């Protein structure tokens, strides 16, 4: 069940919050 | 192996029918004699109604098949009544009786008149398309789905040219070109295996398009995201890890271009972004990964002291469009902070900054959400000055919005 | 939904007609099974003047029925047709408006496209056009090849210069070193001169042969 395909989709394995650009400069 | 049986109707239903007719004291052999005769006639007709199903080229026995199977066996298709003379209706089907097991068995005679009649559907038309072009099935919507060698790109040159035309149309030089390209993205079945290059073009674009706040470039990319999402063929949650930080950036970012004037569009840039954000939390949902992560980022955007007011307005919109319960559980303990922020913008004279515009937009949005949040969980009593217990922000105007919502409910 | 609606629009109008005639009689609130009974006798009655007045006219070699074919059809159902002019002029009668039609909104959008590949001569022009120049056909592409003598000479020259600079700096840093300037190892390091025991062997002999 930890070998389910979703576990390995990079939305569930990546800190994509860091990408959101806030006050960029 | 075939354990086929002969199932008949139960005899304890045949004695109920007999004693409810005036024929009492029937034997069991008399009663078993009734339930093998009528169970044969049901089997004789259902085998004969399956002839009309096959001839009509259907796989579902409709209600009219038994009407023709009965007429074939010289029995009247009428089910509700039986006419001994047979002259008023001669083998004419009345379409059966619309009756249920869970029915009410009594209706009011003006309830049936006042209900709106269903819409007569479209008449039969003849459209032609292509199943096969010289052996190959096209992906149209009418169809279902030592030196190492020099490698080839996994896209064809017709596919690569298509990608170039769609991307150069989706940057919105002409509006009809955009709209077709958006519909082409919305319903191309073969748009998988090109989707990495579209996701990378979106993601990379927003990040080098917020370096200078180019609103159209962003409004076109958000429409491209919306056109990517409603396509039913392609598999998107492999690419949503690039899609979601792009939309969060449209909603929570400062605007490098002129602060006022297009702020009206900026609200829509945050309106289109919050729409696609809550559509992405509606789909692609697994336990505690996507919706709770964007909810946590929105809340720490809110509780952050002394925010940019553009970021504040965008995050407010983003937390606002999350559904019924989310504003029921989150916007509740924060009205005092919202009021204090509004009071500070009001007191400080500074008018040439964007703080005042941001404050007005945030207050209007929060007041509309609070209105139904109230219309939804309480009666509309004391709509004059009871809202002064909640700092008196929307008050009687909030009450008027609740009354308009009640009028819309009455119209429904 | 729509196939159910095709039959249901015409049955629900029949049910409303039945409810209206029941109200005109005096009944308010009827039993549910008594309404689907009476609207089944109403549909079976319209379908029986349909089949029998068509049969009476086609027996007389015609295709559409006149008045004389229905006043013999209604006689053969026992109707007493003469009472019908008095029934039509009631003061209590209602009018049920016909079921709404989706045909009025028949067509939302119709358009054409270009770039479709031509028709082969076994397909006439009235068949639909061949779709997008990408729906059904694919040909491979390659990477851009740099066959330019100028940039190839530049690439080979710069790669040879860089690898010999890297080699000589690595060998001068990991050994004894000299310097043209005082304490100069980072910039221009010289590999120190070592004496050979037999110098003609390393001088005169060829190394690539």
């Amino acid at each position: 069940d930890l070998l389910a395909d979703e576990n390995f989709l990079m939305v569930t394995q990546l800190h994509w919050e860091d990408d959101i650009i806030w006050d960029g400069e | 192996k075939l354990k086929l049986s002969n199932t008949v109707l139960p005899s304890e239903s045949m004695k109920v029918v007999a004693e409810s007719m005036g024929i009492a004291q029937i034997q069991e052999e008399t009663c078993q004699l009734l339930t093998d005769e009528v169970s044969y006639r049901i089997k004789e007709i259902a085998q004969d109604a399956l002839k009309f199903m096959h001839m009509g080229k259907r796989q579902k026995l409709t209600t009219s098949d038994i009407d023709y199977a009965l007429k074939l066996k010289n029995v009247e298709p009428l089910y509700g009544f039986h006419a001994q003379e047979f002259i008023p209706f001669r083998f004419a089907s009345g379409g059966g009786r619309e009756l249920y097991f869970y029915e009410e068995k009594e209706v009011d005679l003006s309830d049936i008149i006042n209900t709106p009649l269903p819409r007569v559907p479209l008449d039969v038309c003849l459209k032609a398309h292509w199943l096969s072009i010289e052996g190959c099935q096209p992906a149209i919507p009418e169809n279902p789905p030592r030196l190492k060698p020099r490698s080839i790109h996994e896209l064809s040159v017709e596919q690569q040219l298509y990608y170039k035309e769609i991307t150069e149309a989706c940057v919105g030089s002409c509006e009809a070109k955009r709209a077709e390209a958006l519909q082409s993205i919305a319903t191309d079945p073969g748009l998988y295996q090109m989707l990495p290059r579209f996701s990378t073009f979106i993601s990379e674009g927003v990040r080098v398009n917020v370096v200078q706040n180019n609103l159209a470039l962003l409004i076109y990319l958000m429409r491209m995201v919306k056109a990517l999402m409603d396509n039913p063929t392609l598999y998107l949650e492999k690419y949503v890890h690039e899609l979601i930080p792009a939309v969060m950036t449209c909603i929570v970012s400062r605007q490098l271009c002129l602060r006022p004037d297009v702020d009206n569009h900026w609200a829509l840039r945050d309106f289109a972004a919050r729409l696609v954000a809550q559509i992405c939390k509606h789909f692609s949902t697994t336990t505690n990964n996507i919706q709770s992560r964007i909810t946590k980022t929105f809340t720490k955007s809110w509780v952050d002291e002394k925010t940019p007011w553009t970021t504040r307005y965008g995050s407010i919109a983003g937390l606002a469009e999350l559904g019924h319960d989310v504003i029921k559980t989150l916007i509740l303990p924060r009205l005092q902070q919202e009021g204090e922020r509004i009071r500070s913008v009001l007191d400080g004279p500074v008018l040439s900054n964007i703080d005042r515009i941001g404050a007005d937009h945030v207050q209007s949005l929060l007041l509309k959400h609070c209105a139904p949040v109230l219309a939804k969980l309480r009666p509309p009593p004391d709509n004059q000055d009871a809202y002064r217990a909640e700092f008196g922000s929307l008050g009687p105007l909030l009450c008027s919005q609740v009354v308009k919502a009640r009028a819309q409910a009455a119209l429904q | 939904n729509p196939a159910d609606n095709y039959h249901l629009a015409r049955r629900r109008t029949l049910q409303v007609v039945v409810s209206s005639l029941l109200t005109e009689a005096g009944f308010e609130s009827a039993e549910k099974a008594s309404v689907e009974t009476l609207t089944e006798m109403l549909q079976s009655y319209i379908s029986e003047i349909g089949r029998s007045a068509k049969s009476y006219c086609e027996h007389t070699a015609r295709t559409q029925p006149t008045l004389s074919d229905i006043v013999v059809t209604l006689v053969e159902m026992g109707f007493n047709v003469d009472t019908l002019p008095a029934y039509a002029k009631r003061s209590q009668r209602m009018v049920i408006t016909a079921p709404p039609v989706t045909n009025q909104p028949v067509t939302p959008k119709a358009l054409t496209a270009g770039q479709n590949r031509p028709h082969p001569p076994h397909i006439p022009s009235h068949f639909p056009e061949f779709p997008d120049p990408h729906t059904y056909i694919k040909t491979p592409t390659y990477r851009e090849p740099v066959s330019d003598y100028q940039v190839l000479r530049e690439k080979a020259a710069s790669q040879r210069r860089d690898v010999e600079r890297a080699l000589t700096r690595f060998m001068a840093k990991t050994g004894e070193t000299q310097s043209l300037f005082k304490d100069d190892v980072s910039t221009f390091p010289l590999i120190a001169a070592r004496p050979f025991t037999i110098p003609y062997l390393t001088a005169l002999l060829p190394s690539e042969l």
